[PDB]
């Protein structure tokens, strides 16, 4: 019975703590106390298969977790207390209670980073034996130190955050273990490849992760940070991450002569949500007997329930899993935005084809 | 049981 992750850390900062963090914020970045200062990627169509010939790019597989930025500052209640902040999209504040931040070359210890905002992502790594641990993925930097570097290009960005802040963090965590593993989470800088180095993230980055995974993330080299959706951001993803949610329903065709044989492969229906109490029949669902033996298996009710099922390359939905969680089905809404998004976007294959021609691209514009 |  296939059914079903990472959560923020921090607890919820009270109001009155969140609405001086975000006028702290809006008056280090010039922006508005309430939006979200973080960027918003777009998603990959074919005209972007030319953009990765015109502009530099940097590649890096698309982990799936919760995306938020870091806040390295002061606590808005006591003086002078190190604080750090996670907060998402929504402007949802969490104070990592339990972790610091070293300085690089502080022999006392007592130095610690303000005004510093990060943007990562919040993932959860799988190590040998089943043990968990929570890693939060540096992928940029809106400001480091009081200094805004949103003006600035992308490899200054990660370049300040690998000399102030990773470094002294490696310095320190090869000498102090225990210190180390106390640590709610452990930062670090993702790895991200040249835009032409698709492949290498196929065949030697992505099967070999410790964390889930679903696409590709291309960031501009060329272009300066972006509050909002940044046009140089792109987010790619394969067909079958797609995936939606449907009503199954079992239709066992009537025998000629005789009680309904179940045994027999029945028609797998799937339906969407459409108004409050109305569904409407959508698509078939392709099982396979090798599949439908497998789904007797489980000996758990099919019909009647909600399931996630994703395009197979054929273009037929196939089974994932169940969704006892789901009241009701993927609304037409989400079921046309889903569908639109398959329609539109490069295939994996569309895509490599590509690949060297973008690498010759990138080392004929490149500054000598 | 269902519309369309």
């Amino acid at each position: 019975a296939p059914s079903e992750e990472v959560s923020v850390p921090g607890v919820l900062a009270p109001r009155d703590d969140v609405r001086v963090l975000k006028t702290r914020i809006a008056k280090l970045l010039g922006t508005s106390p309430d939006t979200f200062p973080g960027s918003q990627p777009v998603s990959f169509s074919k005209k972007h298969l030319q953009a990765l010939k015109e502009k530099n790019y940097f590649v890096c597989e698309k982990s799936d977790g919760i995306r938020c930025l870091l806040y390295m500052t002061e606590h808005p209640r006591y003086e002078n207390r190190p604080s750090v902040y996670l907060f998402d999209r929504k402007m949802n504040f969490y104070h990592v209670e339990k972790i610091f931040y070293p300085v690089e070359n502080d022999k006392s210890g007592k130095k610690y980073h303000v005004d510093t905002l990060l943007d990562g992502e919040l993932v959860l790594d799988i190590y040998p034996g089943g043990k968990k641990q929570l890693r939060y993925l540096v992928f940029d930097c809106l400001a480091c130190d009081g200094i805004v570097y949103m003006s600035r290009l992308l490899d200054k960005r990660l370049g300040i955050f690998a000399k102030s802040i990773q470094k002294p963090l490696d310095e320190y965590t090869k000498t102090h273990m225990r210190e180390t593993a106390i640590f709610p989470f452990l930062t670090s800088l993702k790895k991200m490849e040249l835009g032409h180095g698709i492949l290498k993230l196929f065949n030697e980055v992505i099967p070999r992760l410790r964390h889930g995974n679903d696409g590709l993330i291309f960031t501009c080299t060329e272009t300066p940070y972006v509050s909002g959706t940044d046009q140089s951001l792109l987010k790619w993803k394969p067909k079958e991450m797609n995936t939606i949610d449907f009503m199954l329903k079992l239709e066992f065709a009537q025998p000629e002569e005789g009680d309904i044989d179940y045994s027999a492969m029945p028609e797998f229906q799937l339906g969407v949500w459409e108004g409050r109490n109305m569904y409407s029949f959508f698509a078939f669902m392709y099982v396979d007997e090798k599949e439908w033996e497998k789904l007797k298996s489980f000996n758990v009710p099919l019909s009647e329930r909600i399931v996630e099922c994703y395009l197979d390359d054929e273009n037929r939905w196939r089974f994932l899993r169940f969704r006892d969680d789901k009241r009701d089905a993927n609304h037409i809404s989400t079921v046309k935005s889903v569908l639109q998004s398959i329609e539109d976007g490069v295939s994996k294959e569309d895509l490599l084809k590509e690949m060297p021609i973008i690498r010759e691209a990138y080392y004929n514009r490149k500054k000598p | 049981a269902w519309n369309s």
